RNA sequence: UUGACCUCAAAUCAGGUAGGAGUACCCGCUGAACUUAAGCAUAUCAAUAAGCGGAGGAAAAGAAACCAACCGGGAUUGC
RNA sequence: AUAUUGGCGAGAGACCGAUAGCGAACAAGUACAGUGAUGGAAAGAUGAAAAGAACUUUGAAAAGAGAGUGAAAAAGUACGU
RNA sequence: GUCGAAUUUGGGUAUAGGGGCGAAAGACUAAUCGAACCAUCUAGUAGCUGGUUCCUGCCGAAGUUUCCCUCAGGAUAGCAG
RNA sequence: CGUGGAGGUCAGUGACGAAGCCUAGACCGUAAGGUCGGGUCGAACGGCCUCUAGUGCAGAUCUUGGUGGUAGUAGCAAAUAUUCAAAUGAGAACUUUGAAGACUGAAGUGGGGAAAGGUUCCACGUCAACAGCAGUUGGACGUGGGUUAGUCGAUCCUAAGAGAUGGGGAAGCUCCGUUUCAAAGGCCUGAAUGCAGGCCACCAUCGAAAGGGAAUCCGGUUAAGAUUCCGGAACCUGGAUAUGGAUUCUUCACGGUAACGUAACUGAAUGUGGAGACGUCGGCGCGAGCCCUGGGAGGAGUUAUCUUUUCUUCUUAAC
RNA sequence: GCUUGUGACGGCCCGUGAAAAUCCACAGGAAGGAAUAGUUUUCAUGCCAGGUCGUACUGAUAACCGCAGCAGGUCUCCAAG
RNA sequence: CUAUCUAGCGAAACCACAGCCAAGGGAACGGGCUUGGCAGAAUCAGCGGGGAAAGAAGACCCUGUUGAGCUUGACUCUAGU
RNA sequence: AAACUUUCAACAACGGAUCUCUUGGUUCUCGCAUCGAUGAAGAACGCAGCGAAAUGCGAUACGUAAUGUGAAUUGCAGAAUUCCGUGAAUCAUCGAAUCUUUGAACGCACAUUGCGCCCCUUGGUAUUCCAGGGGGCAUGCCUGUUUGAGCGUCAUUU
């Protein structure tokens, strides 16, 4: 049951912040009822959909965190490649291209010259 | 042990909480081998070493 | 009396739970973990202990991060989000 | 063989002094423009024991010199130093029982 | 009675016990369960009813 | 009086990087004895085991201060 | 081009067949031992299917005896032979 | 035997293996000490004990020679297939 | 001769029963072995030609696993000791209660703690195993309950001791060092916060649940917690702080010869003094609690006889 | 009288018997300071708050160590006639 | 208080096969072989003659081209100096 | 003659050989090249309607988002079974997050859930004191920056 991600992400932040609060509430009366009656398993949509619910409030600070730092040169660690420690090092393919102006030449006089042989 | 570090009390409450003999539903479950708890523990036979 | 009698003598630890690995071999008076070497920086390995060392190393452990690495080696790092299907 | 024990000595660990209940080490007064050019007066504040020393110590507060604070040095008691007694240290001193 | 947050001091607990139930808390006294939980012992002000109050969350 | 210089400091200075794990293979250091010799010391085990420092996907080696002495050959690695 | 008792993903064998084969075919580096470094097991097989023996009966009860299930109970969870 | 001091003792702390520690017994150093405990080199070497798995058929020995830090072992010739 | 596996072949055997196992049943071979019947069994297996080995057991104080005789035997004899009745239960030498007999005899078989254990505490259920007889009981089994602090500890301080830092060794793991061959800072004030004041500066940290140390007591309460809860009475540190009182026209108090006294009585840098703060033994004075004890006011036992009798209540917390 | 605290003292040493945190005090005189008033928060009274971890029970001829419900071993307080 | 008898509980040592002698010869001290004596179920409490009884690959002794603790103007070295 | 003992058979015990099974081991080959201060390896404690393990996860806790897939999961319960559907699922996939207490492990410690300092914000009168919330302060080294020191030192003084 519960909430679904696609219907929070178009509600605002000012109501998913109130949305959680009665989830909480909700949640919190759970664990009332829950010890007075043979099990609950209802519980645990509610449970899940706080997740949901506090999963979105997250997508869109970050995305909207994203934004505020497009373009430009310093981003937060939190958002960068990741990838690898030993790649994320590894250097950048403007890097690895420079070439010595005394080979540019020498890789544009004689570049390698594809033949055949015929008979 | 009488004024105890909180660590020990901690690492105690965890082995008294799984000292239990198994669920008894356990035993239902489809392609299902246990049939006791076989890591039950006892004051009097094994010391938990801290 | 270096037998029975003496035995009943032992209430000391030489030795509490060592932050690091969670053994009790964190000796107490000098702070140093017998099995794992804490809290030297390197941790405790040697040759000659070729079982020891299978019993802590990788994947004996939970691989919280490592598991993970070949899938998303597998393809290529993949930034992003996944496009679905669409129309 | 064994390590015979004479050895064992240098190591410290068993062999090291006792010094807890000492008081603190028995040092003249630094050697300064004081004592060097003129003298300087102190009163010789109490004598005292000094554990596993037979050589009592007597405590012999001076004026600083330089500043305006009381500095305690320790000597050792030269039998007839007393408890009250002017110290006098330096050059121009007397020469007098108790003085440097 | 209530369970608490192991990471929750005696201010913690006070502060939310008033916002939650909205009630004058005199005193708070806090052990460790034996399992590991914290257990509070929440006093309510001579202004309130501790039984009402309790099945006004619903248990009696 | 004011302005540079060399050198050398400090900052929760702005941006970074090193550590640890792994260790089958790889570059070094350090370094045995059991053993064989029908004894044993050189020698052998072995430029090995153990110990230490540093990598990669390979490492390393490499365009000769080479090999040859031939009518000469021509970076390195491996079979 | 060369190395590779590690890592990842595969294909195989005149290999071993539960005292074998890795120590571990199993909640196995587990249960347990040691202050500690370290030491380190045992243990696979009801049946096609639980149909896991309703019911009666003696018994304080565990069970026994009827009686049922099943191809088989000369397979009854102490379970293939 | 000793029992008001070279007394008895808790805990904290220090000394580690050719090392410690010893009012000295080669004592003690975790039931381990004329060299601790743990793992590895290690399946250490053994002219020395012990064992060495089916059947039948034919032939059939030696404890002697010489040399050996050789005398419980080899080389060597002889006997044997 | 025999065993695991391999190529080839009998288009070999088989759920209408393969393999295995059991057969004081049959036959063949000198033998290793081969073949058959019967029983039990449940899914594979054999003949011949070759290939190949982790290929044949009675031993090795062999390895692992299982089993015997010994044998219902040695034993179940330290710690003075049990008995009657009831209740409960299918069941009682062993449980519960009552009674009687006894013991530890406070250097205890009493009342608490330290190390250590880790739920053993308590309650309800409950006896397969365990408690070397027994078990209706248990420190067992099952299910639950339970440990409340400003004042008690930790936390703080320093001890022997340990240990970073400039640094100096060592190939290196690492070693030395703790104020040293170092440019080693962090306070209080004004001008909401920087500059101007300014002092002061040898020095991380770890190390005591018996050392040092801020401060709580009584009464009541639970199945199980209490110097923690409740009721009452306090105190300590930290903030805020208003009113009262005190002091000053001789501005920062008066009195006493003095020892000193008073409800207060401004005090920066800096210096210094004291408490923290300390051995062991011996008697002597004094107090507290305990011991002994008289009157009296209650309760209890004995009382053929004796005893103005024997026992028992009469209490006072920190502040 | 017993335990115990304290007061005043005597003796013993080639033994003369911890440290730090912390707290108050003194000397000093930088400084602010009153009259129609300004002074002091070491005198009284009044306001608010005090987090974190431990807290059960055994502590032994059964709850620790000694394979165990072991005649062993394991520091301490109270102590009636 | 045991032992002993009973209810309940219930191990271990050891074990080629076993368990009556005399002699003989025999690896020169036999339970077994040879010749004789003999020889009758099933057993209980005792006992310490035998079982060259049990305990532990003799420590004494020798052998081993096997060690180790230790000593020294052995052989060969070595920190320090 | 019984008992007892011994031998054989049958049935029954004891025990787990043998036979047949094999999601395992073992060895050969083939292909690929990716751990970590963006916090790894490893550890601790937790997380399910009813779990002690194993397994998975991290207070968003046997999982949240995305993608595919097309109806289950299954021990009992429960559901919304929300099936021509943005949709079952202990499914596959994984590109988005969360990720307690730790650990090279980074304010200092650490047999302690011990103890400082800075910044922002909320409440208690509140610049100060207490409390809740949020973010911070390791080391060596490089490049840069800002601020300094030295009669090491060149100019300017005036
Ligand atoms: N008890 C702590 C120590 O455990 C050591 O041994 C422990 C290890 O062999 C093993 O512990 C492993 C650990 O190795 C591994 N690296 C991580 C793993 N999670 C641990 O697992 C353990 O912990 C869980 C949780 O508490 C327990 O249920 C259980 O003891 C065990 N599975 O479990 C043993 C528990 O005793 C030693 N016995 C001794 O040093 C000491 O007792
Ligand atoms: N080795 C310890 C030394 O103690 C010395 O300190 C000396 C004094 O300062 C210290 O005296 C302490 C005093 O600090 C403390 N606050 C009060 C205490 N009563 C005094 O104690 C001393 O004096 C009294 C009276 O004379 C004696 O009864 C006592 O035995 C004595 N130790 O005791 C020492 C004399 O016994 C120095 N600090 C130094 O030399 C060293 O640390
Ligand atoms: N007695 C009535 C019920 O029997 C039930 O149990 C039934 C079975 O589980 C039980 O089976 C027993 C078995 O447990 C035990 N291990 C022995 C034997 N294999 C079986 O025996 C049973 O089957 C045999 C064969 O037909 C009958 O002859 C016999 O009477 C019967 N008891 O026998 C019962 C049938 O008679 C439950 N125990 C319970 O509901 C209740 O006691
Ligand atoms: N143990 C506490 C003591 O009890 C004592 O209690 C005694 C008193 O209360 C009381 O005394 C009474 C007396 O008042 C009345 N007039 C007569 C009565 N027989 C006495 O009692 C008597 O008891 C027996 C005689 O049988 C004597 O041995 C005792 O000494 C005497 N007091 O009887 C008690 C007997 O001991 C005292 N009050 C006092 O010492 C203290 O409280
Ligand atoms: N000391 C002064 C006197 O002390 C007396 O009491 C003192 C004595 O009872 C006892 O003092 C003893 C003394 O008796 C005996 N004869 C000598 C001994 N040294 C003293 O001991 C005293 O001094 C030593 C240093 O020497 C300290 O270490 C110790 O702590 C202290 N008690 O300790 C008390 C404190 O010093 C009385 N209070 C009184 O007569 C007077 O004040
Ligand atoms: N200061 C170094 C930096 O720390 C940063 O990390 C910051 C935080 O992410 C980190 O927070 C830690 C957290 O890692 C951890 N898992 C939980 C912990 N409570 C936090 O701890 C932080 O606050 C606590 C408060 O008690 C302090 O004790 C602790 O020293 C501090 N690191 O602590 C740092 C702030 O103090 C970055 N990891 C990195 O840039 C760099 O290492
Ligand atoms: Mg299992
Ligand atoms: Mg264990
Ligand atoms: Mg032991
Ligand atoms: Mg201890
Ligand atoms: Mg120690
Ligand atoms: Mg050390
Ligand atoms: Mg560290
Ligand atoms: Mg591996
Ligand atoms: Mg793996
Ligand atoms: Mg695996
Ligand atoms: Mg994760
Ligand atoms: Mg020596
Ligand atoms: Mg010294
Ligand atoms: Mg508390
Ligand atoms: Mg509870
Ligand atoms: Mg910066
Ligand atoms: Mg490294
Ligand atoms: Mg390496
Ligand atoms: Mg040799
Ligand atoms: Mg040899
Ligand atoms: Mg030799
Ligand atoms: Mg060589
Ligand atoms: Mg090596
Ligand atoms: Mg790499
Ligand atoms: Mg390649
Ligand atoms: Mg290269
Ligand atoms: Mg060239
Ligand atoms: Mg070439
Ligand atoms: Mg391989
Ligand atoms: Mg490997
Ligand atoms: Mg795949
Ligand atoms: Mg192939
Ligand atoms: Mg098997
Ligand atoms: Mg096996
Ligand atoms: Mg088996
Ligand atoms: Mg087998
Ligand atoms: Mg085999
Ligand atoms: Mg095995
Ligand atoms: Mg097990
Ligand atoms: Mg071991
Ligand atoms: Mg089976
Ligand atoms: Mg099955
Ligand atoms: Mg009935
Ligand atoms: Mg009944
Ligand atoms: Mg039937
Ligand atoms: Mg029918
Ligand atoms: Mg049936
Ligand atoms: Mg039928
Ligand atoms: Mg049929
Ligand atoms: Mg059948
Ligand atoms: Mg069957
Ligand atoms: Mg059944
Ligand atoms: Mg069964
Ligand atoms: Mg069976
Ligand atoms: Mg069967
Ligand atoms: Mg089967
Ligand atoms: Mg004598
Ligand atoms: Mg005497
Ligand atoms: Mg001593
Ligand atoms: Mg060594
Ligand atoms: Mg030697
Ligand atoms: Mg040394
Ligand atoms: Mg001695
Ligand atoms: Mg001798
Ligand atoms: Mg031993
Ligand atoms: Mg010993
Ligand atoms: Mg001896
Ligand atoms: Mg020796
Ligand atoms: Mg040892
Ligand atoms: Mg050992
Ligand atoms: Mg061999
Ligand atoms: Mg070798
Ligand atoms: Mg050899
Ligand atoms: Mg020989
Ligand atoms: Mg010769
Ligand atoms: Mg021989
Ligand atoms: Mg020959
Ligand atoms: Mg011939
Ligand atoms: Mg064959
Ligand atoms: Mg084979
Ligand atoms: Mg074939
Ligand atoms: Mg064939
Ligand atoms: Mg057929
Ligand atoms: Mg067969
Ligand atoms: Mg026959
Ligand atoms: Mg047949
Ligand atoms: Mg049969
Ligand atoms: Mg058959
Ligand atoms: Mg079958
Ligand atoms: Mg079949
Ligand atoms: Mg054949
Ligand atoms: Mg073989
Ligand atoms: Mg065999
Ligand atoms: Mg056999
Ligand atoms: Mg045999
Ligand atoms: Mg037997
Ligand atoms: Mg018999
Ligand atoms: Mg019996
Ligand atoms: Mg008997
Ligand atoms: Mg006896
Ligand atoms: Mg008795
Ligand atoms: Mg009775
Ligand atoms: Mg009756
Ligand atoms: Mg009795
Ligand atoms: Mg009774
Ligand atoms: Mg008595
Ligand atoms: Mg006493
Ligand atoms: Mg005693
Ligand atoms: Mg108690
Ligand atoms: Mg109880
Ligand atoms: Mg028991
Ligand atoms: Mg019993
Ligand atoms: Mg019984
Ligand atoms: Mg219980
Ligand atoms: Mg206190
Ligand atoms: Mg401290
Ligand atoms: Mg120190
Ligand atoms: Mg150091
Ligand atoms: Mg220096
Ligand atoms: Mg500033
Ligand atoms: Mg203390
Ligand atoms: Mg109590
Ligand atoms: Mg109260
Ligand atoms: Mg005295
Ligand atoms: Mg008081
Ligand atoms: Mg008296
Ligand atoms: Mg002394
Ligand atoms: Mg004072
Ligand atoms: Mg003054
Ligand atoms: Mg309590
Ligand atoms: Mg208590
Ligand atoms: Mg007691
Ligand atoms: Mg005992
Ligand atoms: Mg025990
Ligand atoms: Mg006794
Ligand atoms: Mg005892
Ligand atoms: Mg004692
Ligand atoms: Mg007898
Ligand atoms: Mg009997
Ligand atoms: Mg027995
Ligand atoms: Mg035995
Ligand atoms: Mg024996
Ligand atoms: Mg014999
Ligand atoms: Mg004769
Ligand atoms: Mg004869
Ligand atoms: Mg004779
Ligand atoms: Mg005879
Ligand atoms: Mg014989
Ligand atoms: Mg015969
Ligand atoms: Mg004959
Ligand atoms: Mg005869
Ligand atoms: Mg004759
Ligand atoms: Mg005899
Ligand atoms: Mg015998
Ligand atoms: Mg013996
Ligand atoms: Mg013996
Ligand atoms: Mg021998
Ligand atoms: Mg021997
Ligand atoms: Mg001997
Ligand atoms: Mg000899
Ligand atoms: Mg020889
Ligand atoms: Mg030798
Ligand atoms: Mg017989
Ligand atoms: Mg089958
Ligand atoms: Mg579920
Ligand atoms: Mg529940
Ligand atoms: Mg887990
Ligand atoms: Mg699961
Ligand atoms: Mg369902
Ligand atoms: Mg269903
Ligand atoms: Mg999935
Ligand atoms: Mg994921
Ligand atoms: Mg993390
Ligand atoms: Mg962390
Ligand atoms: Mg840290
Ligand atoms: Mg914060
Ligand atoms: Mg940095
Ligand atoms: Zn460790």
């Amino acid at each position: 049951a519960g909430v679904k991600a696609y219907e929070l992400r178009t509600k605002s932040k000012e109501q998913l912040a109130s949305q959680l609060v009665d989830l909480k509430k909700e949640l919190a009366e759970l664990k009332v009822q829950k010890l007075s009656r043979p099990s609950l398993p209802k519980i645990k949509t509610v449970r899940k959909s706080i997740a949901c619910v506090l999963t979105v409030i997250n997508e869109q600070q970050r995305e909207a965190v994203r934004q505020l730092y497009k373009g430009k040169k310093y981003q937060p660690k939190d958002l960068r490649a990741k990838k690898t420690r030993a790649l994320r090092r590894a250097l950048t393919k403007f890097e690895a291209s420079q070439v010595t102006e005394k080979q540019r030449k020498k890789q544009i006089a004689f570049p390698q010259r594809k033949y055949a042989i015929k008979a | 042990a009488a004024q105890k570090s909180f660590r020990i009390k901690q690492k105690m409450a965890k082995a008294k909480k799984q000292n239990r003999p198994l669920p008894q539903w356990i035993r239902l479950r489809t392609n299902n081998t246990i049939r006791y708890n076989a890591k039950r523990r006892n004051w009097r036979r094994t010391k938990m070493n801290i | 009396g270096k037998g029975t009698p003496s035995f009943g003598k032992r209430h000391n630890k030489s030795h509490t739970l060592c932050n690091r690995c969670g053994r009790r071999s964190f000796h107490v008076q000098k702070k140093t973990c017998s099995s794992c070497g804490y809290p030297a920086a390197k941790t405790r390995s040697y040759n000659w202990g070729a079982k020891a060392k299978r019993r802590h190393t990788t994947g004996t452990g939970r691989m919280r991060y490592l598991k993970h690495v070949s899938r998303r080696f597998k393809n290529g790092f993949q930034t992003g989000s996944a496009s679905k299907a669409s129309a | 063989g064994r390590v015979i024990r004479n050895q064992r000595k240098g190591a410290g660990s068993i062999f090291t002094s006792h010094t807890r209940l000492r008081q603190g080490a028995a040092k003249l007064r630094t050697l300064d423009y004081a004592e060097r050019h003129g003298y300087i007066r102190g009163i010789v504040k109490q004598i005292v024991h000094d554990s596993g020393r037979g050589a009592p110590l007597a405590k012999v507060v001076f004026r600083d010199p330089y500043k305006y604070r009381l500095r305690e040095e320790i000597f050792i008691a030269n039998e007839g130093v007393h408890t009250g007694q002017f110290i006098y240290a330096g050059k121009k001193a007397s020469l007098n029982v108790g003085n440097v | 009675v209530f369970q608490v947050s192991m990471k929750a001091n005696k201010y913690q607990i006070k502060k939310a016990v008033k916002e939650l139930y909205e009630v004058d808390v005199l005193k708070v006294n806090t052990l460790v369960r034996p399992n590991g939980t914290k257990k509070a012992y929440v006093r309510l002000t001579a202004d309130y009813d501790a039984l009402d109050i309790a099945n006004r969350i619903g248990y009696i």
